[PDB]
RNA sequence: UGGGAUUAUGACUGAACGCCUCUAAGUCAGAAUCCCGCCCAGGCGGAACGAUACGGCAGCGCCGCGGAGCCUCGGUUGGCCUCGGAUAGCCGGUCCCCCGCGGGGUCCGGUGCGGAGUGCCCUUCGUCCUGGGAAACGGGGCGCGGCCGGAGAGGCGGCCGCCCCCUCGCCCGUCACGCACGCCGUUCGUGGGGAACCUGGCGCUAAACCAUUCGUAGACGACCUGCUU
RNA sequence: CGCUGCGGGAUGAACCGAACGCCGGGUUAAGGCGCCCGAUGCCGACGCUCAUCAGACCCCAGAAAAGGUGUUGGUUGAUA
């Protein structure tokens, strides 16, 4: 139905995009991150969390790993959707909106 | 079809109009005046089979139609042989139709004495300024005319 | 231009036949609320006919075989396909004028819907007989969405009764004004009465 | 064959009051109330008297089987009245 | 300033089951669902209009892209307001389920 | 539940057949689905007619279960059904349903011009009562 | 690894047949069977989000418009909506009571081969001048502002305050409007759909594949990965 | 039949209708008239029948003895 990303997304997560990180310009989420340090974006994003309280039943969260911390040759992170299971929709949005980033 | 009846034309340029019937000539063709003020339709010849008769009538017996009005008078006049027979020509002798005065005189002298009888019926003008057509849910075999 | 049919209280085959004819003749047809459809004969009788169809399948590769649709929408489709030349082109375009749904989606919840009296249950059967609902029957053979589709029709009804009270309010006002200004419209009322309107 | 009419009747005592929305019976009395539907039989139910003294059930133009239902409705009603007026008690023993 | 024609549907050719006689057609008219009410529409001219890639002549106009085939209504195909008709040049078979025009011209009303 | 019965002396209306549009009475019952029938004052001989042909009216008469129809004429004219009958609304709906189909083209025009104005006024009135209620809703 | 409807069977109430009866109407329990679940794959099957090409020439998006030309066909006012019953329904009053001005019920009044009728309803399509009479302030110059839902697949519309502008519906009086000389594809959705030519502002600056490397992968293709920081 | 096509029998050597130059109009036979598929979209008539394997048109492509307070008709003999 709708989705939201945060304001700061480290590069090891952005390498999951960009098959060739070496000769790219790394211009991902550059314009989406400009409606966090803004006035209407604060009105624009927060008009959406209200919808999700009202027209949704299932909440899921995007998370990724920390691959610097390992000995492997790899640097790309792995993404996955995880389900939040609890009481009610409004709770889970508040729980997550705090736990973001 | 009787003198005074009202008729729907449905083929020509003056199409789907409501007119008035005067009489039948000696060639099977009908004389029609959908009076020029209202319908913009003059004295013409029309065919009895490319028309509908309505059940709506008036009394016309007292009226003077001239003698000189004939199939010989409502005749087309073109096809002139004195031509170059060579060029981008051959419909170029003014290319057009222009009205005599005699027609005007005839239309006036008739509608002068037709038209007062029409206004003796109320609302009989809007019926003779309107235009007939078909729409949704109007099947013609059902509707009586 | 476009024809819409509420299927609550109809019979399966008697509806389909009328549809297939119009569809071949250029018309575009839309069948709605296919879970309200009934069938002659009791439940057990009808369940077997469907289960016996589920045991027909190419032994060697049933990735290829008869495809056994479950939903009420797709069953009514699969029926009508039995009444058309679907293995020719004009047959195939006919199918593509038909749209079937289960429940009433948003385009069509604000349109008036037609009925056929010729395929209704109260008309074509005697009341001492048995019949079966196609919604229940799918649930037993693996239709998984009988339960939300219910909630959504409830919400629809909750809003339509709103609309009718407004419409029912306004009729009172339409009727009151008539008897107030009757003295002003007393003339145009008569001619209508003379020619078969308003009497 | 078919026959034109069959009918049968049931009385009510003064203590009890019943009512009907067509083929939906409402009983009430000392020990509470009961509610039961008969919308699957196709009969005509009527209720006549001073404060609805007596009930009759009747049917028109029915076969052998369809006539068999008329007494069965009446039997249920006698049971419901008795229950709301007296109530049922069954005893069971162990062996 | 409006429509002056009745509407119909081209349903198919005269046929048996395993044959055709393509030199006559069948027509389904609107509002007409009984044999008793077809005598109006007898003798009257039909037409099937279509648009082509090239420009063509027009009587009293400029060369638009339209084209026609003319007709004549003949008789009735049985109990239910179906009709038979014939044209000059037999129809194409891509016209099935499309719209033809029934005029009012040979009037006897 | 039921209000109208099939009795001796029950009147009815014929909706389709040779005699459709005509009142008639019932005299005697032959079988499950047929009856002996008469209307003298509507030009309808004595004959048989099924039940699927006719609808039952709320009128009724008084005579025994077979007479010689001089008596039926009395009771008919006695109660003056004909005058009562056109009084009903049911009948006036039939009368009006006639006149619409008989309506010619000039008549069909004058109605157009009238129906128009009638609804201009009624809409323009309804607009006003809404405002009055919206401001008297306080 | 978990459930649902039911078989064979055993029982409830209860007629026909005063009584009796697991059945005629109507109910209950019920299984290595059946269907689904968990589990495998994922449709000529959809969805949400991201970024969108200044190089020695380049190039695109949105808005607003003037002329044209190609190819593919349909069509010839519209109907913006209660739920449901059928051996019964609809409206009004809501006298009387229950659910948070709304809805539910009893009691009343009218209707019912449905006139609060799809056998229906709206909408008028000849234009123009002025010159009298009844009924009257409606709209908008892709106009001035916000409220929303819609969320089942909207691709959707609606109601109060202003800069301005105007006289349309019905009935009569007065004429004009190519009167194109009997005639076929006339008449509207239409600024239609898709490419190519196309006229000013407001905005834009990138990716995939190859070569190369790795081995959680591998017949070759494919797949997992790293390299101006 | 073989030497012989055509309408009907879903299909088909022989079954039913009917035998052939190339075309226009009308009518039929045998079969049939929910949709495939031409035609009942008759306000068709009187009854029977419910099947937890229903029935459905000569040749023809599937079934018997015996049974049943299943239901509708009838005969005979008794009793009120
Ligand atoms: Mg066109
Ligand atoms: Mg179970
Ligand atoms: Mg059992
Ligand atoms: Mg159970
Ligand atoms: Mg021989
Ligand atoms: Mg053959
Ligand atoms: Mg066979
Ligand atoms: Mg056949």
């Amino acid at each position: 139905f709708k989705t939201v990303f945060a304001e700061h997304i480290s590069d090891e997560c952005k390498r999951r995009f960009y098959k060739n990180w070496h000769k790219s310009k790394k211009k991902a989420f550059t314009k989406y991150c400009k409606k966090w340090q803004d006035d209407a974006g604060k009105r624009q994003l927060d008009k959406d969390f209200s919808s999700m309280k009202k027209y949704c039943q299932v909440i899921r969260v995007l998370a990724h790993t920390q691959m610097r911390l390992l000995p492997l040759r790899q640097k790309k992170a792995h993404l996955m959707e995880i389900q939040v299971n609890g009481g009610t929709v409004a709770e889970k949005l508040d729980w997550a909106r705090e736990r973001l980033e | 079809i009787t003198p005074g009846t009202i008729l729907i034309i449905l083929t020509g340029r003056h199409r789907g109009k409501r007119v008035v019937f005067l009489k039948q000539l000696s060639s099977g063709l009908l004389l029609v005046t959908g009076p020029l003020s209202l319908n913009r339709v003059p004295l013409r010849r029309t065919h009895q089979k490319f028309v509908i008769a309505t059940s709506t009538k008036i009394d016309i017996s007292g009226v003077k139609i001239p003698k000189h009005l004939t199939d010989a008078y409502f005749k087309k006049k073109q096809l002139r042989k004195p031509r170059h027979q060579e060029g981008e020509i051959f419909d170029t002798e003014k290319e057009k139709y222009e009205i005599t005065e005699q027609r005007k005189v005839d239309q006036k002298a008739v509608d002068s004495q037709i038209l007062p009888k029409i206004k003796a019926v109320p609302q009989l003008q809007g019926y003779l300024r309107s235009v007939f057509a078909l729409t949704n849910g109007v099947y013609p075999h059902k509707l009586v005319f | 231009q476009v024809l819409v049919l509420d299927g609550r209280g109809h019979l399966l085959g008697r509806l389909a036949a009328i549809v297939a004819k119009q569809v071949l003749l250029g018309r575009k047809v839309v069948v709605v609320r296919c879970e309200g459809i009934n069938i002659s004969g009791n439940f057990y009788r009808n369940k077997l006919k469907y289960l016996a169809f589920l045991r027909k399948r190419m032994n060697t590769n049933p990735s290829r075989g008869p495809y056994h649709f479950r939903a009420p929408s797709r069953i009514f489709w699969r029926t009508v396909r039995g009444m058309l030349p679907h293995k020719t082109k004009r047959g195939q375009a006919a199918l593509d004028r038909l749209k079937v749904f289960d429940g009433i989606p948003p385009p069509y919840d604000k349109k008036k819907r037609m009925v056929v009296p010729a395929a209704l249950k109260v008309v074509r059967l005697k009341p001492t007989r048995k019949f079966a609902y196609l919604g229940r029957l799918a649930h037993e053979v693996g239709w998984k969405y009988q339960a939300v589709t219910a909630t959504l029709e409830e919400k629809r009804k909750e809003k339509a009764k709103i609309h009718y009270r407004k419409k029912k309010q306004l009729m009172r006002l339409r009727k009151q004004a008539e008897k107030n200004v009757e003295k002003k419209i007393d003339r145009f009322t008569e001619v209508l009465k003379t020619h078969g309107f308003l009497v | 064959m078919k026959t034109i009419l069959s009918n049968q009747t049931v009385d009510i005592p003064e203590n009890v009051d019943i009512s009907l929305k067509g083929r939906t019976v409402i009983v009430k009395g000392p020990r509470g109330t009961l509610r039961r539907d008969f919308n699957h039989i196709n009969v005509e139910l009527s209720l006549l008297g001073k404060k609805k003294k007596r009930l009759r059930v009747d049917k028109w133009w029915g076969n052998r089987k369809e006539l068999a239902t008329v007494r069965t409705i009446c039997s249920h009603v006698q049971n419901m009245i008795k229950g709301v007026t007296l109530g049922f008690r069954y005893k069971m023993r162990s062996v | 300033s409006g429509r002056l024609w009745c509407k119909a549907i081209f349903a198919g050719y005269k046929r048996g089951l395993r044959n055709q006689r393509e030199h006559t057609a069948l027509l389904k008219i609107e509002g007409v669902y009984a044999r008793d009410e077809t005598e109006f529409y007898l003798g009257k001219r039909c037409a099937y209009v279509y648009k082509a890639k090239n420009n063509t002549v027009t009587p009293g106009g400029k060369p638009n892209k339209t084209r026609v085939i003319w007709g004549k209504v003949t008789r009735a195909h049985g109990n239910s307001g179906m009709v038979r008709a014939k044209f000059r040049s037999n129809l194409p078979a891509k016209a099935i389920g499309h719209r033809i025009r029934v005029m009012l011209y040979p009037s006897r009303i | 539940v039921f209000r109208r019965f099939v009795e001796v002396g029950r009147v009815a209306y014929v909706s389709f057949g040779p005699h459709a549009g005509k009142l008639v009475a019932i005299v005697d019952v032959i079988d499950q689905n047929r009856a002996l029938v008469d209307g003298p004052c509507t030009r309808v001989r004595r004959q048989a007619m099924p039940f699927k042909c006719m609808q039952l009216t709320d009128f009724i008469l008084k005579f025994p279960h077979s007479a010689r129809q001089k008596y039926v004429r009395k009771a008919w004219e006695k109660a003056d059904i004909n005058t009562k009958w056109a009084a009903t609304r049911w009948a006036k709906k039939i009368e009006a349903r006639e006149r619409k189909a008989k309506m010619t083209d000039f008549d069909r025009y004058k109605v157009m011009k009238a129906k128009k104005m009638r609804n201009r006024i009624i809409k323009n009135e309804v607009k006003k009562l809404q405002r009055a209620a919206l401001l008297k809703a306080s």
